């Protein structure tokens, strides 16, 4: 799912 | 709309593999296809387009085949800058669509963290707020134990972690740990400390101060 | 070179409107049409629409009725606008550019605008330093930081000494307090001799608040 805080998926 | 899965969701190599990225369409779309890479922090960056035609500035390790519905994105020599997520884009088909996207994790030796602690400053003191950091700096793997203790007292749900992405340039992780207390529960107590479990470590790493 | 623009991080009130420009160089929008594509949770990367050299829109097809774009050539700005926003279109908006003038392959992208939709009050941080001791030295090598605490909303950008400083910075993801407000922390490891005559100084912006703030750290 993406992360808005780092542009990355978690 | 056209559907594109990108499978796996995660991929873990170690530098200097080959890798390959999968992305098949719920339908056929020829070879319009356009492979993204996105950093950390950062905007898409275009990689391959139209399937296998290559983008200026791009190095030349990244590669794409496939047509129909199966398509591949392929790094021959993976390194520590690639760390990213992948994404496969068509425009068969209007509208243009994106998969979920692929990450790329990197493998490397066991590294211990270096362990750091930071009692609150004055200034946050004068608000009423009292923030302790516990610092675990360039440690692999990603897995770790914080566990806070005031005189002795463990902690527990008082405490928030935050963890970075991984480092581009030698594939570490590193952790802060935030214990927030009130300035009176602060002030009512001396020993504050973070001990420390990875697997770097032979025994559990505690650092700790005395207020005052 | 061809570089793309947008104006700063914002929050927005569920069922008010959003806007966002996106200034270009080193093309003409006469030339280029100009794509727009957000970045949620949900959803992840998703193509709203595109406003084309003479002025033609597309908007895809869920937005076609609440979404605008349009841009002014001399100015080279591109103007977009969305209506009645929900707390599930907090995303990361971008605007793009194509190779040619006519198709779908990003090779440009602005920085992006990471808006929050809540009901909520933007709230400025207050930046603590995190101060070098022997309790954060490690074999020459001293751990400093600033805390960056209670904001709302994302996000702050944090630098050290105005950018001359970047090699040994971890700046932390922000996590989000039970109070409904943000915090982070930003840490570099320098070298402990460095501390008698270098300065160490954090650089906290927070945009949505027009909050600038200049923190030195220091051993206490």
């Amino acid at each position: 799912q993406f992360d808005l805080s780092t542009r990355r998926l978690k | 709309d056209i559907l594109l899965t990108q499978s796996p969701v995660i991929l873990s190599v170690s530098p200097g593999e080959r890798v390959s990225f999968s992305c098949r369409a719920s339908q056929s779309i020829g070879t319009n296809i356009h492979w993204y890479q996105q950093r950390t922090n950062g905007s898409p960056r275009l990689l391959i387009k139209y399937a296998s035609e290559s983008i200026s500035g791009i190095p030349s390790r990244f590669s794409g085949s496939g047509s129909g519905t199966d398509f591949t994105l392929s790094i021959n020599s993976v390194e520590s800058e690639d760390i990213a997520d992948y994404y496969c884009q068509q425009n068969n088909n209007w509208p243009t669509t994106f998969g979920a996207g692929t990450k790329l994790e990197l493998k490397r030796t066991v590294a211990a963290p270096s362990v750091f602690i930071f009692p609150p400053s004055d200034e946050q003191l004068k608000s009423g707020t009292a923030s302790v950091v516990c610092l675990l700096n360039n440690f692999y793997p990603r897995e770790a134990k914080v566990q806070w203790k005031v005189d002795n007292a463990l902690q527990s749900g008082n405490s928030q972690e935050s963890v970075t992405e991984q480092d581009s340039k030698d594939s570490t992780y590193s952790l802060s740990s935030t214990l927030t207390l009130s300035k009176a529960d602060y002030e009512k107590h001396k020993v504050y400390a973070c001990e420390v479990t990875h697997q770097g470590l032979s025994s559990p790493v505690t650092k700790s101060f005395n207020r005052g | 070179q061809v570089q793309l623009k947008q104006s700063g991080p914002g929050l927005v009130q569920p069922s008010q409107s959003l806007s966002i420009t996106c200034t270009v160089s080193g093309f003409s929008l006469t030339n280029y049409g100009v794509h727009w594509v957000r970045q949620s949770p949900g959803k992840g990367l998703e193509w709203l629409g595109v406003i084309w050299s003479g002025g033609n829109t597309d908007y895809n097809t869920p937005f076609t009725s609440r979404l605008s774009i349009n841009k002014d050539n001399s100015k080279s700005q591109v103007f977009f606008k969305m209506n009645s926003l929900q707390s599930n279109d907090t995303a990361i908006y971008y605007c793009a550019r194509a190779l040619t003038y006519y198709d779908y392959e990003f090779a440009y992208w602005g920085q992006g605008t990471l808006v929050t939709v809540s009901a909520a009050s933007t709230k400025g941080p207050s930046v603590f330093p995190l101060a070098p001791s022997s309790k954060s030295t490690s074999g020459g090598t001293a751990a400093l930081g600033c805390l960056v605490k209670d904001y709302f909303p994302e996000p702050v950008t944090v630098s050290w000494n105005s950018g001359a400083l970047t090699s040994g910075v971890h700046t932390f993801p922000a996590v989000l307090q039970s109070s409904g407000l943000y915090s982070l922390s930003s840490v570099v490891t320098v070298p402990s001799s460095s501390l008698g005559t270098q300065t160490y100084i954090c650089n906290v912006n927070h945009k949505p608040s027009n909050t600038k703030v200049d923190k030195r750290v220091e051993p206490k």
